[PDB]
């Protein structure tokens, strides 16, 4: 079921733990790679307990960014200056899911 | 209509021998206020103490010949002349009102009317009566020379609520009234002129007529000139083609405006050849209004209509030989009209300027010619640009001038007129206050191509508070249109934003436009912006900008973890090209500071670093110093201005100085570190391998012990060359630093002692040192008491030798002959020495250079 | 079918491309994560043209290491000294695939 609302932020409380602007938790499930310039990441919603907030030094290197953010036209800007496109965002069995892609650098 | 003017006058009356003066813009209803007061006196509404009142009008008294004051005031009430002496025997129970001054001892002594009026205004006759004067601000000057200790009262007129009420009354239907009121209020400039009831009358009549005919009103209210033009076109019979009448009316309005007269008598109309038959059309059309109190008087509906007709005169075609008329008209020319001195002398031509610009369009001229059949001069487009020197000042225009020019250009509604004018702009400053200004700037500035700097500011009320939706949506749309300057112009190279009451959506749109690849910014600054997410968003947007090389952030913030993430990633990145970074008013815990300073270790481009107004608590400072002792740091400059520092941390600073290999500047202004800290630093400097070349200790609460330490440190072969001291005083130990200067091992080139509380007795030491030293090249003395005796002694001593000194700054008075002679002698014998004699400036040398 | 052979060592040649001692091109196709200590990555063998060796500085930080080592008893050593395990190595319809795993300390 399509959803007409999107999150306006995603902090990184813990590695593989993102909190939107309403303090709900999103968890990444899988990462897809089709070629060098194509990367598609899948986000899932779930409620879990939160530990202490891991600091940036503890997080370490990663493929995903630290913070997204919504921009007009319906595109996200990560923290590495690259733009991410929204693929789809549906509800199934009461479970929220989202899919995002990495656009080629302009 | 009643119940409104009464509502205004009731509150106005309460603000009031006493001398009262009323002043306000035309059409605001001062005469109604005075007449209401007089009627209240008649109806016994006022206090019973007012037993008699007299009405005097310059509108009529300007013509009547010499007579006695008793006869003058009894002319309109013959029956009272028998009681005039009895009435004037009670001067304390009399009220006098003088209406329309700008339009201009014995009561039984015959005298000229001007003399009588001057005497009464001076209280030479009936001193203990009450006076009340009504005049426009233009003529307020004379009352200052005439009146004695008067009081001034200001009128304002209708408000927004009364405008809405008037619209409701006129339209009757709620839907029509509210639609018209909204359409009018959409235009700020036309809304402001709506305070006068007559303007609201015109707007309501025009819009109602258009609505009853089923026409679109949106274009009508877009600009003033369209509205007035439509109304004028809708007030004369069809098919007549009254060219002559229109020319006559234009000429009459022009004469009236130039001469500063607001009323005309039948004789004046006769003088200009105005056939009285045409007065039927002029009146029944509501262009002229006949006064019903004093017969034989006429006036225009409102000032703005007179100005519009004046503009129509100037754009009207001029006939050959019209200079041969039998009268010497009081009419200027276009260049005189557009001159600034004429504007100041006669402030009522400013509006004629805007209207004339508005008439430069082609469609309006076509419609006017079709409706009336006149002929339009085609040289206006060139005559307006002949005064283009007003725009080609070769300097950035002030805010108000830019507002005026943009308003006129928007009135013109022709882009070809805007291009030739906005082409050469190179720097701009903007101060938005409402929607209309945003729309004007968007319309005009899109044609600029050489613009290079820009300073922005948004006032409160433009963007609605954070939570009406449509009201904010219109502003958002216009803002999006306005923010296209940054993306399109690829020469812009400097931006600044300060003291703006923005909202999240606007900031997001601005950043979206700033993140594109057609922008080539090179410097940025943010200062005191609200809300507090703006700083975080801006730090996010400016990551990876290839061109960016400066960046500043200031305000009151608290380091939320998200801000720490962004402000560390801004330096971690690999595309970073930064070269200078400043921070202000940022409060954070020692852990966040520790991780930030850890991140700095990886950066390989930063060169400056300022931390003014930020709290270190000395713990961040010790962490910073313990980070810098490592062998691979890269910072060169460093400034810790006003960071709550003491002598505790100075030891680590000395360790940094002795061990470092890249640090070559420093600054510690506004920190009472103390003589112990100075001692620690001096112990640091003594090491052979010290490489620091600059040092600043302005306003650091140092005493003579610190001066002794500094001299002891300098006595060796150090590498210091620049040193700046101020506020903190070295007077008693000044001889110590003079001895240090005498040392051949010194290498100082500059030295600043601005406001060091020095006494003239000590000039000997400085004179001897300057005569002895070989490397000093600049000295700065200010706010000292050596002005007279010190000048004498220093100039006498320095007359002996030609030292290397090039620039010497001190405060002097050039009114003394002996000091002048000494200065001339010194200059002649030392032509290579420049002496600044005007050190009175109360602005200290900042740390921007250092 | 399962294949006994396996690369002894793997080195990164480009962005998201590796080479073994045989110099076969092994690439990552998908990454599956269940938690920090449970991380899985998939490998496949394809034939592609190799460009200049993108030195590690240009490749940039990544979740995958720069080098992968193999030891008996299902022990793999990475550049960052972490340990990995092999789940299956099979060939089906001519394509060779391998699956890795992450083992908690």
């Amino acid at each position: 079921e399509a959803v007409t609302d999107h999150p306006d932020r995603l902090w990184a409380w813990e590695k593989f733990v993102y909190l939107d602007e309403k303090q709900h938790a999103w968890l990444p499930l899988t990462i897809e790679i089709k070629d060098r310039l194509q990367l598609r990441v899948l986000l899932r919603r779930e409620d879990v307990v939160l530990g202490r907030p891991m600091t940036p030094t503890q997080i370490g290197p990663s493929l995903l960014p630290i913070m997204w953010q919504l921009y007009p036209d319906g595109r996200y800007r990560s923290s590495d200056s690259s733009f991410w496109r929204l693929v789809y965002h549906i509800k199934i069995d009461g479970v929220e899911d989202m899919l995002l892609e990495l656009l080629p650098d302009d | 209509i009643d119940n409104f003017h009464d509502d205004v006058t009731l509150r106005n009356q309460r603000f009031i021998p006493y001398t009262v003066v009323l002043h306000g813009p035309a059409g605001v209803g001062k005469t109604t206020l005075a007449k209401k007061c007089m009627l209240d006196w008649t109806d016994c509404n006022l206090s019973p103490t007012l037993r008699y009142a007299f009405y005097l009008s310059c509108k009529e008294l300007s013509r009547m010949g010499p007579c006695s004051f008793a006869e003058l005031i009894s002319k309109d009430w013959p029956e009272l002349q028998d009681d005039i002496p009895s009435i004037l025997a009670q001067a304390q129970r009399i009220l006098f009102v003088v209406d329309g001054l700008d339009e201009l001892g014995d009561w039984e002594k015959k005298k000229p009317v001007p003399v009588l009026l001057g005497s009464l205004l001076k209280r030479k006759m009936l001193p203990r009566a009450a006076l009340l004067v009504t005049t426009r601000p233009r003529a307020l000057r004379d009352l200052q020379l005439l009146a004695q200790q008067p009081i001034y009262v200001r009128v304002e007129g209708f408000l927004e609520e009364d405008r809405r009420a008037y619209f409701l009354r006129h339209f009757g239907d709620e839907d029509q009234a509210m639609r018209a009121f909204e359409l009018m209020r959409s235009n700020a400039a036309l809304f402001q002129l709506g305070s006068a009831p007559a303007v609201c009358w015109i707007v309501c009549t025009t819009l109602k007529l258009q609505m009853e005919k089923g026409e679109d009103p949106v274009p009508t209210c877009l600009t003033r000139t369209g509205l007035f033009l439509r109304f004028l076109c809708s007030r004369f019979p069809q098919g007549a083609q009254l060219r002559g009448a229109l020319r006559t009316l234009s000429l009459l309005a022009a004469q009236g405006l130039w001469a500063q007269m607001s009323v005309f008598h039948r004789e004046d109309l006769e003088r200009l050849g105005v056939q009285e038959s045409d007065l039927r059309l002029f009146l029944d059309g509501d262009i002229l209004r006949q006064d019903r109190v004093s017969k034989g008087c006429y006036s225009f509906i409102h000032l703005s209509f007179q100005q519009f007709l004046t503009a129509l005169f100037y754009a009207l075609e001029k006939e050959e030989g019209e200079d041969r008329d039998g009268h010497a008209w009081d009419i200027g020319d276009v260049q005189k009209l557009l001159s600034g001195e004429e504007r100041l002398k006669n402030p009522d031509l400013i509006q004629v300027g805007h209207f004339l610009f508005g008439l430069a369009n082609e469609k309006r001229a076509k419609e006017l010619e079709a409706t009336f059949g006149c002929r339009m001069s085609p040289d206006i487009k060139q005559e307006l640009l002949q005064c283009k020197a007003h725009l080609h000042a070769n300097k950035p225009l002030s805010v108000t001038d830019l507002k005026e020019v943009l308003g006129c250009l928007y009135e013109s509604q022709e882009e070809e007129l805007a291009k030739v004018v906005v082409a050469p702009f190179k720097e701009i400053s903007i101060h938005l206050t409402n929607t209309s200004e945003v729309m004007h700037c968007s319309f005009s500035l899109k044609h600029c191509q050489d613009l290079q700097k820009l300073s922005l500011q948004v006032a409160k009320g433009v963007f609605l508070e954070n939570y009406w939706a449509r009201q904010d949506l219109r502003s958002l749309r216009l803002w999006t249109d306005f923010c296209s300057l940054f993306s399109s112009n690829s020469n812009l190279k400097f931006l600044e934003v300060k003291q703006s009451f923005l909202s999240d959506s606007s900031v997001r749109i601005l950043c979206d436009h700033v993140t594109r690849s057609t922008c080539h910014l090179q410097k940025v600054e943010i200062k005191n912006v609200t809300p507090d997410t703006a700083y975080r968003d801006f730090c996010l947007a400016f990551i990876g900008k290839k061109t960016l090389t400066h960046l500043t952030l200031a305000g009151h913030i608290e380091w939320e973890r998200t801000m720490m993430l962004m402000l560390c990633d801004l330096l971690r990145n690999h595309k970073c090209n930064l070269q200078y970074l400043r921070l202000g008013g940022h409060c954070a815990t020692p852990e966040q500071w520790a991780e930030f300073f850890y991140v700095l270790k990886a950066n390989q481009s930063l060169k400056h670093l300022r931390l003014s107004a930020n709290v270190l608590l000395d713990e961040g400072a010790m962490l910073l110093y313990k980070t810098m002792t490592r062998p691979k740091h890269f910072l060169q400059m460093l400034s810790l201005e006003n960071c709550r520092l003491t002598e505790a941390s100075c030891k680590d600073l000395a360790a940094v100085l002795v061990v470092s290999k890249k640090l070559t500047h420093l600054c510690l202004a506004k920190n009472p570190i103390g003589d112990t800290g100075v001692k620690f630093l001096c112990e640091g400097l003594s090491y052979p391998d010290c490489k620091l070349q600059t040092l600043v200790l302005q306003q650091c609460s140092i005493t003579k012990l610190g001066c002794r330490y500094l001299s002891e440190a300098l006595q060796e072969a150090c590498s210091l060359t620049n040193l700046d001291l101020s506020i903190n005083q070295i007077a008693r130990g000044l001889w110590i630093l003079c001895q240090a200067l005498e040392n051949p091992n010194c290498n100082l080139k500059h030295l600043r002692l601005w406001s060091c509380s020095l006494m003239p007795f000590y000039c000997q030491h400085l004179g001897s040192a300057l005569l002895s030293n070989q490397k000093l090249e600049t000295l700065d003395l200010g706010q000292n008491h050596l002005w007279k005796s010190g000048i004498i002694k220093l100039f006498g001593v320095l007359r002996q030798r030609t030292g290397s000194l090039k620039i010497l700054r001190l405060k002097t008075y050039e009114t003394n002959l002996e000091i002048k002679k000494l200065l001339e002698e010194v200059k002649e014998k030392n032509p290579k020495l420049t002496i600044d004699c005007n050190a009175s400036g109360a602005t200290a040398p900042p740390c921007c250079d250092f």
